[PDB]
């Protein structure tokens, strides 16, 4: 989708904010946060990609400014509301008992050895994309390639700033899950990967860095020529 | 500035709330417990981090043939040294020279070579770095992180769009011949591997 | 500049909101908000292009959701502080004074028959920016024509949507006003004038209406071919 | 919803102490006046408004070659009425048909032909109309204005990047035959000018 999200080459988002150090989470609130990426996977019904996806349909002045881990929470109600294992009416009668209540305990619960083992497994083992595919690449490095102005509504991996631009293929990396697919629910139906070397001249025109190329990874559909 | 927004206090307020009930429902739900969150943050607080990719710097400089492995296969060469996994199931490392600096960043999101790096910076998933340093390169170098790259030297920018992660191998600070592999490990910094910095000097 | 602002074509900013009815001025402040349009070109210094201008610089995230008349106040003070004909220093001193004075006097000031007559004269006479130019129009209706990728970070009409497209020249208007020049300060430099039709499947290739054209006014040096 | 965002009633609050903050200095310099302040109000409150549009469109209606001279050179045809000025110093006027349906916006601002339509409806200047309109525009007539433009015909939207300001004759509903032009102009609405809905019927 065309969301604000798509920030490469967008001006005026003003100077970087970087203190001297920082924690890896500043507030007990971010590492639950972050639990929620392998627990959302951990049970297979959605992946990376519709993760992703749930991140770009924000409020882009909610997005642009809101903590970072702030994004995970959003996306993981928006696939649990769309599942109806989330329920919203619920969710805001809880909010607000913990914004009223807020050193409250949380429920009861029994620990779960299986999920240390699924998390430990995950983390050192990894959750590869890369899959073999029937079909050949259809591109090779050196060839000259303009990227599609297609402009799908659902996810899609498709940077505005590389449309319709040409470049050249650096790599050939196998074939890996396709977001156009899998980000919409349609599951992973794979392509062949490529990086691809575009000029700054070619990406901003008289505007870009003399001597400077952006290499950017599209799927086999995103390239013809 | 943005008149519109609330105090950092009220935004950490509401935000604690939300995600404290949120939780109540994940832990009903048993797809959440306390020991889970524990362990990913334990694992990313001190198990995982830049001390890692800075094994993989020292011993490409020290080692040709093992750099030429990294810069041919970077998850397979970090598996020899035990390291990898999610979030850089996929890593292609690029080489600092002479004629070429590379600086990485995900425009789309925050996508970040976890195995080797640990978890991005704040300023790195942040609108402001991701839309300045495909169009910027060079002046964002200097502004942000007081790093000149002569404008005769080509600037590489690799947007992280697939899976595939990109990791900085950067240049061997002059003035260290002969350390050892845990003395040039103090000159490699996250930074120096993102390519928003070079390695430290002397 | 690649600003936020820029948003035809952008996904994810949500329904429209259109209360029934409304009011022409919401409350007295975008009175006073509206008055400042004609009060900044009165004093020469700066036109409507620079206007345009200050309003693209503003934080996105308070573009987006603030009151509209809110830009107008935002580029008047952008344009008063680099003017140094503002000083921020007493803006703020005065902003906090109104805040915990609601109702405190605005200034003693005489009335100016020649500012009534200024706004009457504008608003009846119309800011025309047409201008006459040596050189001919380097286009003509029928013309099929690529606008321009350059990717100015100072004031220009280059709507991202539209750039590298293809579309065919519909009308020749004369020369006006070249926002390029006059939105950076550095005069009105006038172009010739063109509006450009442009399919749906060239702006947004498959995903775009397959009935549908857009028309976007196009400065010469914008359009090649 | 916008979780880190003030409530409107803060938003107001702030707003205002800003604006007679800025109010006050610039009547200090000589630039603005309460009198000043309050004609500029009292022109686009009760002077300016789409009653002005509605007479240029009942003419065009009920006068075959006023409508040529409209289409030909807006400015010029509105002069006509003693219509014209600020922010409608160059009008194009399109023609609805049964072949083709106009729908007018400003993506990069608000741009609006103020002499015949008077100030813009908020949400004309507002990011949702103004995203949406050059991409969807059958969905959002449908779906904002209950307004279905059948696929097979062309709908154009004209896009205000310049001074020229575009303005929609709409289609003369049908049953109005020898209808008085006072009659005609309760039919022409600022929507039907935008383009958003056609004419009222009947
Ligand atoms: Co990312
Ligand atoms: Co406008």
């Amino acid at each position: 989708m065309n969301g604000v999200y798509d920030v490469g080459g967008t001006d005026g988002l003003g100077p970087i904010n970087r203190p001297a150090d920082e924690p890896v989470f500043r507030a007990e609130w971010e590492k639950v946060a972050f639990a929620m990426f392998p627990a959302t996977f951990r049970a297979g019904f959605m992946g990376l990609d519709e993760f992703r996806f749930g991140i770009e349909q924000m409020n882009p002045a909610e997005y642009l400014e809101s903590p970072y881990y702030w994004h995970w929470i959003r996306t993981y109600i928006h696939h649990g509301v769309r599942t109806g294992k989330i329920d919203l009416e619920e969710l805001e009668r809880r909010t607000q008992y913990y914004r009223e209540n807020p050193d409250a305990p949380l429920p009861e619960h029994e620990q779960k050895p299986e999920l240390i083992e699924f998390v430990n497994q995950a983390v050192y083992g990894g959750l590869p994309a890369s899959r073999e595919v029937d079909r050949p690449p259809k591109f090779k490095e050196g060839d000259v390639v303009r990227f599609s102005t297609a402009s799908p509504k659902g996810h899609a991996r498709r940077a505005r700033y590389v449309r319709g631009k040409t470049g050249t293929v650096v790599k050939h990396h196998g074939a890996y899950i396709y977001p156009d697919t899998a980000g919409n629910g349609l599951g992973e139906c794979p392509e062949h990967l490529y990086t691809v070397r575009f000029t700054a001249q070619e990406l901003w025109g008289p505007e870009g860095d003399p001597n400077s190329s952006v290499y950017y990874d599209c799927w086999e559909p995103y390239i013809e020529l | 500035e943005n008149i519109t927004r609330k105090s950092d206090e009220e935004i950490q307020k509401e935000i604690t709330a939300r995600v404290k009930a949120l939780e109540s429902m994940l832990i009903e739900q048993g797809i959440l417990t306390t020991s889970m969150i524990d362990r990913m943050a334990e694992i990313y607080e001190n198990e995982v981090g830049p001390h890692l990719g800075a094994k993989v710097v020292v011993k490409a400089w020290t080692d040709p043939e093992f750099k030429k492995r990294l810069l041919a296969d970077g998850t397979e060469a970090c598996k020899e040294l035990g390291i990898g996994g999610l979030q850089g199931e996929d890593m292609m490392w690029v080489e600092n020279t002479d004629e070429v600096h590379h600086v990485v960043v995900c425009t789309l999101c925050s996508c970040y070579p976890w195995p080797v790096l640990g978890l991005p910076p704040n300023w790195f998933k942040e609108p402001q770095y991701r839309s300045r340093v495909v169009r910027e390169p060079r002046q964002l170098l200097k502004e942000e992180f007081g790093f000149e790259v002569p404008p005769s030297k080509e600037i590489k920018v690799w947007d992280s769009s697939s899976e595939m992660r990109f990791v900085v191998l950067p240049q061997r600070p002059a003035g260290t011949d002969g350390w050892s592999e845990e003395e040039l490990a103090t000159l490699v910094t996250r930074e120096s591997m993102i390519g928003v910095e070079p390695a430290k000097a002397v």
